[PDB]
């Protein structure tokens, strides 16, 4: 299926700081990514992801590019788990990693928590997903809000980054109550279905 | 407010999924406390927000989740509070039997972080009066906890200062008090948002254990930074403030006009302030008056150029780092002092000036020389 | 009661990381170990 | 304090990686430096590129992988143990705040608080183009005066 990189795009947040379902949210995001990065590395082997800090007062990557286990090995350790977005930057970081993709004709993708109220700007956030389809990068989102984070740029972003799907943007907008995320983006093609473009 | 309520509804269902902060018993006891807008401090983001000074009863109801305090609501997230703002209950006791409850003991955050727990809990045994002996030992224990540490809180200082100074606010040594408190303003300076009360009476007492430093003058000071205004304004800080000119004006009854009690009360000022227009003369005679590489001073005249007298210069003046200070020595004789430096100042506007000069000077007077040498 | 069922079954992908992290650690200094032993 | 040895071969290749790199003012190529960071005086032995990008149209927006020190180090510890890393360098020749960020990867990698290195890539005015930085604490950061060794092996 999917022959790109990736990135995560985690915020270890108001949110995840605040269990969304077991054990806690930044947990629960987790292994849901294990989940996620299984299928997308089944998709293909060397499907890439990356993973950063949207989360605490400081972005920055977490898990550089690779395959790889080393993911579930980098994403070992923690975060700022009250912290706060990077997005706007850290998405643009997550750009610029995906820029520098290993061995691309891996499209660029990116997978994004939202444990955070998402502060930006529509023009920003645009202009990012204009940069992003611009760079032509796969974005779709993990977004357990307040409310949730939706009527918002994340809704727009998605179409704002969206000429084709997979191959700009798709969205899953994360749901409260007994809702794996795993479980929850099984379904959306986020994940499985059509997996890049 | 429901403010809790609310979150003591919507924080129990803020991702934090139903929680303890919304059970049967707890939004009653609230509610049971007030809906009143006085609380017990109300669960995560709100109680994030609320100190609720009605004495946290939830005392117990924050303590519920705390098992889950693990997988719920996790951060230092505790001493945020209670162990801060029950801290503020004000007992002996209290805290004391929250010590005897937490003793900075339970599961992760402290017995398995709670360093800075470490440091309420002991801090917090130090603000209430213990045994100066006691509180040393440990309290330099505590040092010695926040020694080796690299602590990214201030807090950790920022209660081991505020704690330390409490310790010298129990004592004198407001030379290190002040400082420590004025360290601890620093260690404020980038965190900790505060109340007035707190805020002036604390720089207050910074202000006051200022004349209770009284010092190495000082003279000029944090004064500039966000103390004043804020502190001075009134009452003392009147007093306070006219001290910053008694450490300049250094007129006696400029300010022995003012004295009530608390300041009579250490009437060494009076000595403080003839130790001061010695120094305060001092410090600009030192900084300004013989720019031409500064020293003589030498004595008498020059030394009562203080305005503060030669039977004094006998001593003031004579005593030298018997003022703590003055390097150099005495021509009695000849009425002449030798002088050295520990003479440093914060001041500006105009060494500026005459600092080029000669560095020009010279530099100007090398190209004469500094024409041909090499050159030619 | 099948809670901590999923909960210690979320545990062993991070709990299989470990070892797994470790057998990439391995092999690292094996060599190395090795390489310049032999 | 610690403060250190320069190694010119660092230095030399240190421009080569912002030639290389065809680094401009817009970024400064960044890079490993190796040495041993215990004493008083630390000593550069040696430093490297680290592939990267740098964005100040964004300021924390910059990319970079340690993974290549992860390798990197293997190598030079199989060439050498002593190369332990002592912090890092960047073209500069001047800071910008990411670089506190970027210090603090290296804390990971380092063992003491790790070092900073500007390079002035034009070299323009005076002794060193160049400056090495650690952290701080209101932050701290700092430069300790730093300079050659012998290296006459170098000096020939």
């Amino acid at each position: 299926m999917v022959l790109e990189a990736t990135v995560l795009v985690i915020d270890n947040s108001e949110y995840s700081r605040n269990g969304d379902f077991p054990r806690t949210r930044f947990e629960a995001q987790i292994d849901s990514v294990e989940f996620i990065f299984q299928a997308k590395r089944n998709s293909n082997p060397e499907n890439t992801v990356g993973l950063i800090s949207g989360a605490g007062a400081n972005p920055r990557v977490l898990s550089t590019f690779t395959a790889e286990f080393g993911k579930i090995l980098a994403g070992l350790h923690d975060t700022q788990i009250e912290g706060k977005l990077h997005m706007a930057t850290a998405l643009q970081i997550a750009q610029l990693t995906l820029k520098h993709r290993q061995n691309k004709v891996q499209h660029q993708r990116i997978v994004a928590f939202v444990c955070s109220p998402i502060s930006d700007s529509r023009d920003e956030l645009i202009r990012l997903a204009k940069t992003l389809k611009k760079n032509n990068v796969a974005v779709d989102i993990i977004n357990f809000g307040e409310i949730e984070q939706n009527t918002e740029l994340l809704d727009e972003f998605i179409a704002a980054v969206n000429n084709p799907q997979e191959e700009t943007s798709h969205l899953l907008t994360v749901t409260p109550g007994p809702r794996l995320l795993y479980e929850n983006i099984a379904s959306s093609p986020i994940i499985l279905e059509e997996g890049s473009s | 407010m429901f403010n809790n309520h609310e979150i003591d509804t919507i924080l129990s269902t803020l991702r934090m999924e139903a929680d303890p902060s919304l059970h049967p018993l707890f939004e009653q006891f609230e509610k049971f406390y007030e809906e009143k807008l006085w609380f017990q401090l109300s669960e995560s983001l709100t109680k994030f927000f609320d100190d609720a000074k009605s004495t946290p009863l939830r005392l117990r109801l924050y303590d519920n989740f705390v098992s889950k305090f693990y997988d719920k609501i996790n951060q230092l997230s505790v001493v945020k509070y209670l162990l801060a703002s029950l801290k503020d209950s004000k007992d002996f006791d209290e805290s004391l039997k929250y010590l005897d409850d937490l003793k900075a003991q339970f599961q992760e955050l402290d017995s398995k972080d709670g360093i800075l727990l470490i440091d309420s809990e002991i801090a917090r045994t130090y603000l209430l009066k213990n045994d100066l002996v006691k509180a040393r030992d440990l309290l330099d224990d505590l040092e010695k906890t926040l020694d080796k540490k690299d602590s990214i809180p201030l807090r950790i200082t920022n209660s081991f200062y505020s704690t330390n100074s409490q310790y010298f606010k129990f004592k004198n040594d407001f030379n290190s008090f002040y400082y420590t408190s004025l360290l601890y303003l620093s260690t404020l300076e980038p965190s900790t948002s505060i109340t007035l009360a707190e805020r002036q009476q604390l720089a207050y007492d910074l202000s006051i254990s200022a004349l209770l430093g009284d010092k190495i003058y000082n003279f000029g000071e944090l004064l500039h930074h966000p103390i004043m205004e804020t502190i001075v304004n009134d009452s003392n800080y009147d007093w306070l403030f006219q001290l910053l000119n008694a450490l300049t004006v250094g007129d006696f009854d400029k300010f022995d006009s003012l004295i009530k009690v608390q300041i009579s009360k250490i009437p060494i000022l009076a000595q403080h302030e003839s130790f001061l227009r010695q120094k305060i003369c001092l410090m600009t005679l030192i900084e300004t008056v013989f720019v031409k590489n500064i020293r003589m001073l030498s004595f008498e005249d020059i030394s009562k150029a203080t305005h503060l007298p030669k039977d004094n210069v006998e001593h003031l003046v004579m005593r030298a780092i018997s003022l703590g200070l003055l390097k150099g020595s005495i021509d009695q004789v000849n009425e002449l002092v030798t002088i050295s430096w520990v003479q440093p100042r914060i001041i500006s506007g105009d060494q500026i000036t005459k600092m080029k000069d000669r560095l020009v000077e010279w530099n100007d007077q090398v190209e004469k020389l500094g024409k041909k040498m090499e050159a030619r | 009661m099948a809670t901590l069922e999923e909960l210690d079954a979320q545990t062993l992908p991070g709990d299989d990381e470990l070892d797994q992290e470790i057998l990439n650690l391995s092999t690292q200094e094996l060599q190395t170990r090795a390489k310049l032993l032999d | 304090h610690e403060k250190v040895t320069i190694a010119p071969l660092v230095l030399l290749s240190a421009l080569d990686h912002y030639e290389r790199t065809q680094t401009k003012e817009n970024k400064r190529c960044v890079g490993v430096i190796l040495g041993d960071a215990n004493s008083s005086t630390i000593r550069v032995t040696n430093s490297f590129a680290l592939p990267f990008e740098e964005d100040e149209k964004n300021s924390d927006v910059w990319f970079l992988d340690h993974n290549y020190i992860e390798n990197m180090n293997e190598m030079c510890k199989k060439i050498n143990a002593k190369e332990k890393l002592i912090g890092w360098y960047h073209s500069g020749p001047k800071l910008r705040a990411s670089d506190l960020k970027i210090n603090e990867l290296f804390k990971k990698y380092t063992q003491n608080n790790p070092l900073l290195l500007i390079v002035d890539v034009k070299q323009q005015g005076v002794g060193l183009p160049t400056d090495a930085y650690v952290a701080i604490e209101e932050k701290t950061f700092l430069h300790l005066p730093c300079t050659i060794e012998a290296e006459e092996a170098e000096e020939i």
